[PDB]
C-alpha cells in the first residue's frame, strides 16, 4: 500500500540503471520508477518480455492510476499486486506475460553489513582503493595483450616471406643444376679442373646460404610458438580477472550509494 | 619485445653500404656490395659488370633485357618495372635480388603496386579468397567506378576541374546577419591579384563588388577597372567583357581552392570567413588555359578480374517449423580451469540492437571438453525471420563460487547473417573463427560487432549446423511481398501527440503504449514524415505480417531531412529498405559540404552493413569518385583503420576500387603515404633503439637523417593530408625538432611553394605523433567544427578553433599546429604570476585601440568553449591543455576523454563542469573589474553562453546521431547507447527547453560558487532588467 516502502518501487534511478538491473534477467521481471520527465507524480513501469525491457507509462489524474483509459485503481500498489497475480491481457488484448518476479532493493542491501556511517565510509575506501588498483593491472595486461598480438601478427608475415625466399633460392638451385650439368662434363673433356672448382664453389655457396635462411626461419617458427603461448596465457589472466573485476566495480558502486543514502540529502 | 618494421624485416635502417645477393637468370649468385641509397640502374649495372668474371656469363643477355624481383616485408614478391627506385626504399625483407625476364600485363602489374602501397596490402590477395561475396564486390563495384569516370569525362575540361578542384562553399547563400551587418550596404571589398609576364610582377586591383556576385561577374568587375583608363565605346566595353569574362577563373592567394562554379561569392567559405573576421579576401586571376593545362588526363581501365569465368528453390514463408540452430563443438578457449567451473554458448536473434525472441543458451560443459551438440529452439517462427535477421553468439565462463551468485564472462563472440548476399536462407554446418571481446564490453553476446568468421585461423573455432529443408531457401521477393500487405485488409488530440512524439530525441524513451499508438495511426503518420525512426522502431520485426505492411509504407514515404536520415543508417535500423531509403534522401538532400563534415561516420557505419555490396557503399564511393575533396578523406579514413581486422577486408576492397577510379590522385595519395612511412620509421626508432638517450644526441640523429637525399625526396614536395590544398615545398630542416611531450612528437615545418604564400598560409606547420590513439581528439574537433557552424548560422559569433587532427593509422596522425599562441601555463611563466598575469599579458599584445577587439575575441571564445565541454563532458582543463593566441582567441588542445568516462571508474553520479572560469578569465573577460560577475561585460558573456547552449539543445537530434554512429567504431568510450546518454544529460533532453536552460545556470554556479544570475523573472522567463 504504501508506494514508498514497496519493494519494486526504486524511485529516481535512471533508464540505464534499470536496464543493468534487468540485464539477461527472465520474462516477467520488473520494477517502478519514476519517470524520467520528473514531473511529481509520474511513474514508469518496465517490464522484461522476451529478451526486451518494456517501459510502460503508469498515468496518474485526479484520484486513480492506471495503463490504459479507464482509470481504474486508486493507488500505484493496487495497479501492481493486481497485476501480480494475474497477466497483462487487460491492458493490451495480446502481451498477458503477467508480472511475476519483482526486483527488490533489500536482497541489495544486504550486501552492506554495517550500519554506521563510518564503518560504510571506511569499506568504500577499501574496496575503492583496490578497485583502481586491479583495473590498473587489467588495463596493463590488455597492453600487453594488444603488443602482443600485434608481434604475432608481423612474424606470421614474416615466415611466410621467408617461404617464399626460400623457395627462389631452392628455384636457383634447380636452375644452376640444370645449366650447369651440360658445362662441366663437356669441361672435363676440355681438361680444365679449376672453371670446374668455380661452378662448385658457387654452388657450395648457394646451397649454405639457403642452409642459413631456412635455419633462421627455423628459429623464428620458435619464437613464434613461446609467444602464442604467452599471448593465450594472457588471455587466461584476463578471463580471470574480468570477471572479479565487475564485481569489485558493483560492490564499490553501491557502497557509494549506501554512504549517500544516510548521508545528508538535499 | 622489439620487432622492426623498416627497410629490412628486423632492421629500421640498412647501414650506408649493405652486402646484397643477386640471383642471376643461369643460376649463379654474386655477392654485390651496394649504396643503401643506390638506384636499381645502378645497382643493376654493377652486378651485370661483375657478372663477367662468373661462370656460365655467356647465357646472360643484355642487361636491359632484365629486371629485378624479390620478396617484400608483406612477403609478396614483386617485380621492379620502376629501376629509378632506391634499394632502401624498396621494403625488402631480405638483401637480395633476383634477375629475370620482365613477362605478363606490364600496366596492370604497375598499377597493382601502386594500389597496393596505397592501401598497405597486396591486391592479389584479393585474388585468392574463395568466398564468393568477395569476387561479386570487386566485380559489381566497378559499375560504379566506370559510372563516376564517364561522369567526370562528359563536360572535359570544366568538369575535370570541378573533380579536381570542388567549390568549397556553405550549404546555403543566406547570409546570418551578424554576417551581412558587417558588409558595407551590402559589399564587399576584395584584392584581386594578376601575376603579369615576363617578370612575374604582382600587381594589386580593389574592388567593391556585391556579396552575391557570381565569381563570373568579379572577373568582369576587374576587367572594367583595368580596361577603365583606357576610355572605350560602352558597347565595345560589355562586349569585351562579355567575350573574355570566361578567359578567365579565380583562385585563393596561398593555397589551391578554386572558385569554378557560379555559386554567390560570399557562400564560397573562404570568402564567407574574410567578412565574418574583417579580413581581406586576396583572390589570384589567372587565365582557364593555364589550369586546364594542369589537369592530367584520368583514364579509368578494366581490371583482368572483370574478364574471367566463374562458376530446386522454395520461399521462406512457405516453411512451417519453429527456428532451430545446433551447436555442435568449439575447438578450444583460454581459460584458467582453475578460476572457471563450466563454459557454455549464449546465443540470441537479432535484428539490429533488439533480440527478436529471448536468447538461449546450450548447456554448460567442463573448460576441458567444449562439446554440445545441442539443437536450441528459438521462440519464433521461419516465416516469421526478417531479412536482417542475424544470429549472435559468444563463448562464455561461469564461476560459481560465492554464495548463490555467479559470475558470467565472455571469452569470445561472432555474428552471422542468417540470409546471405543472394537472399539465400543459412543451412548445413558452418565454421566460426571467433574474435577477442572487445575492451570494455561487459554484455555477454555482441550484436553491434561485424559479422563473419575472424580471418585469424588460430583462433577459438565454434561448429555450427543450421536446419536443411531439402531445398534451397530464399527471401520472398518483393512482389510477393507488396501483395501480403494488401492481404490484411480522436483526431486532433491524436494529431497533436503524433506531432510531439516526433519531436523528440532519437535516443527518448518510447513507451509501448506509444508503439501501438504509432502503429495504429501509422497510416497517418506519412503526414508527419520525420516520425519515420519512431514508427520503425513500434514495429515488431519479428511478424511478416507487420514488416511486409511497414515496407509499403517506405515505398511511397516523403524523403526527410539528411540530419534525420542519417539515423536511419545507425545500428538500430538493419533494414535494406529502410537504409536504401536514408541512402536516397542523402543522394537528393545532402550537399558536398555536408557530406564532408559528416564523413567520418558515414564511413563508420559502413561497418553496420550486413553485406559488401549496398546501397550506402555505392553512394559513398561514387561521391567520393566525383569529387576529390571527398576522395581524399574518404581514403585517408579507410586507410587509417587498415590494420584492424574486422574491417579489413571491407576496407580494403573499397580502397581497390577507389584507387583504381580515383585517377592520377593516386600518384599523390601515394607521396603522402611513402611520406608518412618514413615518419612511421623515423619515429619508431628513436622510441625504440634510442629510447634511452639525451634529447641533444637523438637531436643530433634526426638532423642528420632528414639531409638524407632518400628523406628530402620523400618528405619534400607533396600535398599535405590534413588539407590537399596545402601544397608541401621544401622542409625548413632549422625548424624542425623532436618535442618534449612522451611519446616522442615530431614538429614540422614546410615552405609554402605557392607565388602569393606571403599573404597567408606562409608556413605550414605540422606535429606529426606516433603512439597516441588521435581518434577520440578527431571525433571531439569534428564535433566542435559541426558547433561553431550550428551558432553562425544563428547569427552567433563564437570563435572555435578546430585544428586539423587527423588519424592516419594505427594510433599515429597529423596534428595541425595553431601559429602564435601559447598555453596559460606558458603565459604564466613569463611575467611571480598572479591572478592578473594572464590579462596583462594579453595587454601587452595588443595596446591601444585594437585592445577591445581581443577581450571581445577572447569573452566570444571562452563562451563557446565553455557551453562545448559542458556539453561533451571533456576531460578536464588546466593551464597545460588551454591556449590563446596573441590576440586573444581562446582554444582547448588534447581532449582524450569525454561523455560518461569517470562516471564509470569513480561511480560518482553528476555532471562535470570541465572548464571552470578561473578569476583569471574572468579578470580577462572584465577588463580588469575589481568585481569581474557584477559587470556588464560578464553579462554578455551569460547570454553568450546561454544562448549557445539552447542552439545545441535544438539540435540535439544531429549530435545524437553524429554519436550513435561512431558505436562499432572501436572507441572504448563510446561503446553503447548509454555512453551517449550523458549528452541527453547535459542537454537536459527529458526536460523543457526552459527547465534545461535553468539547469545550465545552476551546473554553472555550482561549479564558479556563485555568480551567475538572470536577466529574466524566475515565472516566465521574460526581460526584466533593461
Ligand atoms: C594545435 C596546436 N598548436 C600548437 N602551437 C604551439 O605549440 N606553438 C605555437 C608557437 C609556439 C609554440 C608553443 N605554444 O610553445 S600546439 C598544438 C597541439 C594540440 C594538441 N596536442 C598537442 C601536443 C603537443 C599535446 C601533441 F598532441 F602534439 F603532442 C599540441
Ligand atoms: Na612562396
Amino acid at each position: 500500500m504504501s508506494l514508498q516502502d514497496a519493494e519494486w518501487y526504486w524511485g529516481d534511478i535512471s533508464r540505464e540503471e534499470v536496464n543493468e538491473k534487468l540485464r539477461d534477467t527472465a520474462d516477467g521481471t520488473f520494477l517502478v520508477r519514476d519517470a524520467s520527465t520528473k514531473m511529481h507524480g509520474d511513474y514508469t513501469l518496465t517490464l522484461r518480455k522476451g529478451g526486451n525491457n518494456k517501459l510502460i507509462k503508469i498515468f496518474h489524474r485526479d484520484g486513480k492510476y492506471g495503463f490504459s483509459d479507464p482509470l481504474t485503481f486508486s493507488s500505484v500498489v493496487e495497479l501492481i499486486n493486481h497485476y501480480r497475480n494475474e497477466s497483462l491481457a487487460q491492458y493490451n488484448p495480446k502481451l498477458d506475460v503477467k508480472l511475476l518476479y519483482p526486483v527488490s532493493k533489500y536482497q541489495q542491501d544486504q550486501v552492506v553489513k554495517e550500519d554506521n556511517i563510518e564503518a560504510v565510509g571506511k569499506k568504500l575506501h577499501e574496496y575503492n582503493t583496490q578497485f583502481q588498483e586491479k583495473s590498473r593491472e587489467y588495463d596493463r595486461l590488455y597492453e600487453e595483450y594488444t603488443r602482443t598480438s600485434q608481434e604475432i601478427q608481423m612474424k606470421r608475415t614474416a615466415i611466410e616471406a621467408f617461404n617464399e625466399t626460400i623457395k627462389i633460392f631452392e628455384e636457383q638451385c634447380q636452375t644452376q643444376e640444370r645449366y650447369s650439368k651440360e658445362y662441366i662434363e663437356k669441361f672435363k673433356r676440355e681438361g680444365n679442373e679449376k672453371e670446374i672448382q668455380r661452378i662448385m664453389h658457387n654452388y657450395d655457396k648457394l646451397k649454405s646460404r639457403i642452409s642459413e635462411i631456412i635455419d633462421s626461419r627455423r628459429r623464428l617458427e620458435e619464437d613464434l610458438k613461446k609467444q602464442a603461448a604467452e599471448y593465450r596465457e594472457i588471455d587466461k589472466r584476463m578471463n580471470s580477472i574480468k570477471p572479479d573485476l565487475i564485481q569489485l566495480r558493483k560492490t564499490r558502486d553501491q557502497y557509494l550509494m549506501w554512504l549517500t543514502q544516510k548521508g545528508v540529502r538535499q | 619485445p622489439r620487432p622492426s618494421s623498416g627497410e629490412l624485416w628486423g632492421i629500421h635502417l640498412m647501414p650506408p653500404r649493405i652486402l646484397v645477393e643477386c640471383l642471376l637468370p643461369n643460376g649463379m649468385i654474386v655477392t654485390l656490395e651496394c649504396l643503401r641509397e643506390a638506384t636499381l640502374i645502378t645497382i643493376k649495372h654493377e652486378l651485370f659488370k661483375e657478372a663477367r668474371k662468373y661462370p656460365l656469363h655467356q647465357l646472360l643477355q643484355d642487361e636491359s633485357s632484365y629486371i629485378f624481383v624479390s620478396v617484400t616485408q608483406e612477403a609478396e614478391r614483386e617485380e621492379f618495372f620502376d629501376e629509378t627506385r632506391r634499394l632502401c626504399d624498396l621494403r625488402l625483407f631480405q638483401p637480395f635480388l633476383k634477375v629475370i625476364e620482365p613477362v605478363g600485363n606490364r600496366e596492370e602489374k604497375i598499377l597493382n603496386r601502386e594500389i597496393g602501397f596505397a592501401i598497405g596490402m597486396p591486391v592479389c590477395e584479393f585474388d585468392m579468397v574463395k568466398d564468393p561475396e568477395v569476387q561479386d564486390f570487386r566485380r559489381n563495384i566497378l559499375n560504379v567506378c566506370k559510372e563516376a569516370v564517364d561522369l567526370r569525362d562528359l563536360n572535359s575540361p570544366h568538369s575535370r576541374a570541378m573533380y579536381v578542384y570542388p567549390p568549397n562553399v556553405e550549404s546555403s547563400p543566406e547570409l546570418p546577419k551578424h554576417i551581412y551587418n558587417k558588409l558595407d550596404k551590402g559589399q564587399i571589398i576584395v584584392v584581386i591579384w594578376v601575376i603579369v609576364s615576363p617578370n612575374n610582377d604582382k600587381q594589386k586591383y580593389t574592388l567593391k563588388i556585391n556579396h552575391d556576385c557570381v565569381p563570373e561577374q568579379v572577373i568582369a568587375e576587374a576587367i572594367r577597372k583595368k580596361t577603365r583608363s583606357k576610355k572605350l565605346s560602352s558597347e565595345q566595353l560589355k562586349l569585351c567583357v562579355l567575350e573574355y569574362q570566361g578567359k578567365y577563373i579565380l583562385k585563393v592567394c596561398g593555397c589551391d581552392e578554386y572558385f569554378l562554379e557560379k555559386y554567390p561569392l560570399s557562400q564560397y567559405k573562404y570568402i564567407r570567413s574574410c567578412i565574418m573576421l574583417g579580413r581581406m579576401p586576396n583572390l589570384m586571376l589567372m587565365a582557364k588555359e593555364s589550369l586546364y593545362s594542369q589537369l592530367p588526363m584520368d583514364c579509368f581501365t578494366m581490371p583482368s578480374y572483370s574478364r574471367r569465368i566463374s562458376t530446386s528453390t522454395k520461399s521462406l514463408w512457405v516453411i512451417n517449423s519453429a527456428l532451430r540452430i545446433k551447436i555442435l563443438c568449439a575447438t578450444y578457449v583460454n581459460v584458467n580451469i582453475r578460476d572457471i567451473d563450466k563454459i557454455y554458448v549464449r546465443t540470441g536473434i537479432y535484428h539490429g540492437g533488439e533480440p527478436l525472441c529471448d536468447n538461449v543458451n546450450t548447456q554448460r560443459v567442463p573448460c576441458s571438453n567444449p562439446r554440445w551438440n545441442e539443437w536450441l529452439n528459438y521462440d519464433i517462427y521461419i516465416p516469421d525471420l526478417p531479412r536482417a535477421a542475424r544470429l549472435c553468439l559468444s563463448i562464455c565462463s561461469v564461476k560459481g563460487r560465492k554464495g548463490a551468485k555467479e559470475e558470467h564472462c565472455p571469452l569470445a563472440w561472432g555474428n552471422i547473417n542468417l540470409f546471405d548476399y543472394t537472399d539465400t536462407l543459412v543451412s548445413g554446418k558452418m565454421a566460426l573463427n571467433l574474435w577477442p571481446v572487445p575492451h570494455g564490453l561487459e554484455d555477454l553476446l555482441n550484436p553491434i560487432g561485424v559479422t563473419g568468421s575472424n580471418p585469424n585461423k588460430e583462433t577459438p573455432c565454434l561448429e555450427l549446423e543450421f536446419d536443411w529443408f531439402s531445398s534451397v531457401v530464399k527471401f520472398p521477393d518483393m512482389s510477393v511481398i507488396e501483395e501480403h500487405a494488401n492481404w490484411s485488409v480522436l483526431r486532433e488530440n491524436d494529431k497533436e501527440q503524433l506531432k510531439a512524439i516526433s519531436t523528440r530525441d532519437p535516443l527518448s524513451e518510447i513507451t509501448e503504449q506509444e508503439k501501438d499508438f504509432l502503429w495504429s495511426h501509422r497510416h497517418y503518420c506519412v503526414t508527419i514524415p520525420e516520425i519515420l525512426p519512431k514508427l520503425l522502431l513500434s514495429v515488431k520485426w519479428n511478424s511478416r505480417d507487420e514488416v511486409a505492411q511497414m515496407y509499403c509504407l517506405v515505398k511511397d514515404w516523403p524523403p526527410i531531412k539528411p540530419e534525420q536520415a542519417m539515423e536511419l543508417l545507425d545500428c538500430n535500423y538493419p533494414d535494406p529498405m529502410v537504409r536504401g531509403f536514408a541512402v536516397r534522401c542523402l543522394e537528393k538532400y545532402l550537399t558536398d559540404d555536408k557530406l564532408s563534415q559528416y564523413l567520418i561516420q558515414l564511413v563508420q557505419v559502413l561497418k553496420y552493413e550486413q553485406y559488401l555490396d549496398n546501397l550506402l557503399v555505392r553512394f559513398l564511393l561514387k561521391k567520393a569518385l566525383t569529387n576529390q575533396r571527398i576522395g581524399h578523406f574518404f581514403f585517408w579514413h579507410l586507410k587509417s583503420e587498415m590494420h584492424n581486422k574486422t574491417v579489413s577486408q571491407r576496407f580494403g576492397l573499397l580502397l581497390e576500387s577507389y584507387c583504381r577510379a580515383c585517377g592520377m590522385y593516386l600518384k599523390h595519395l601515394n607521396r603522402q603515404v611513402e611520406a608518412m612511412e618514413k615518419l612511421i620509421n623515423l619515429t619508431d626508432i628513436l622510441k625504440q633503439e634510442k629510447k634511452d638517450e639525451t634529447q641533444k644526441v637523438q637531436m643530433k640523429f634526426l638532423v642528420e637523417q632528414m639531409r638524407r637525399p632518400d628523406f628530402m625526396d620523400a618528405l619534400q614536395g607533396f600535398l599535405s593530408p590534413l588539407n590537399p590544398a596545402h601544397q608541401l615545398g621544401n622542409l625548413r630542416l632549422e625548424e624542425c625538432r623532436i618535442m618534449s611531450s612522451a611519446k616522442r612528437p615530431l614538429w614540422l615545418n614546410w615552405e609554402n611553394p605557392d607565388i602569393m604564400s606571403e599573404l597567408l598560409f606562409q608556413n605550414n606547420e605540422i606535429i606529426f605523433k606516433n603512439g597516441d590513439d588521435l581518434r577520440q581528439d578527431m571525433l571531439t574537433l569534428q564535433i566542435i567544427r559541426i558547433m561553431e557552424n550550428i551558432w553562425q548560422n544563428q547569427g552567433l559569433d563564437l570563435r572555435m578553433l578546430p585544428y586539423g587532427c587527423l588519424s592516419i593509422g594505427d594510433c599515429v596522425g597529423l596534428i595541425e599546429v595553431v601559429r602564435n599562441s601559447h598555453t596559460i601555463m606558458q603565459i604564466q611563466c613569463k611575467g611571480q604570476f598572479n591572478s592578473h598575469t594572464l590579462h596583462q599579458w594579453l595587454k601587452d599584445k595588443n595596446k591601444g585601440e585594437i585592445y577591445d577587439a581581443a577581450i571581445d575575441l577572447f569573452t566570444r571564445s571562452c563562451a563557446g568553449y565553455c557551453v562545448a565541454t559542458f556539453i561533451l563532458g571533456i576531460g578536464d582543463r588546466h593551464n597545460s591543455n588551454i591556449m590563446v593566441k596573441d590576440d586573444g582567441q581562446l582554444f582547448h588542445i588534447d581532449f582524450g576523454h569525454f561523455l560518461d568516462h569517470k562516471k564509470k571508474k569513480f561511480g560518482y553520479k553528476r555532471e562535470r563542469v570541465p572548464f571552470v572560469l578561473t578569476q583569471d578569465f574572468l579578470i580577462v573577460i572584465s577588463k580588469g573589474a575589481q568585481e569581474c560577475t557584477k559587470t556588464r561585460e560578464f553579462e554578455r558573456f551569460q547570454e553568450m553562453c546561454y544562448k549557445a547552449y539552447l542552439a545545441i539543445r535544438q539540435h540535439a537530434n544531429l549530435f545524437i546521431n553524429l554519436f550513435s554512429m561512431m558505436l562499432g567504431s572501436g572507441m572504448p568510450e563510446l561503446q553503447s547507447f548509454d555512453d551517449i546518454a550523458y549528452i541527453r544529460k547535459t542537454l537536459a533532453l527529458d526536460k523543457t527547453e526552459q527547465e534545461a536552460l535553468e539547469y545550465f545556470m545552476k551546473q554553472m554556479n555550482d561549479a564558479h560558487h556563485g555568480g551567475w544570475t538572470t536577466k529574466m523573472d524566475w515565472i516566465f522567463h521574460t526581460i526584466k532588467q533593461h
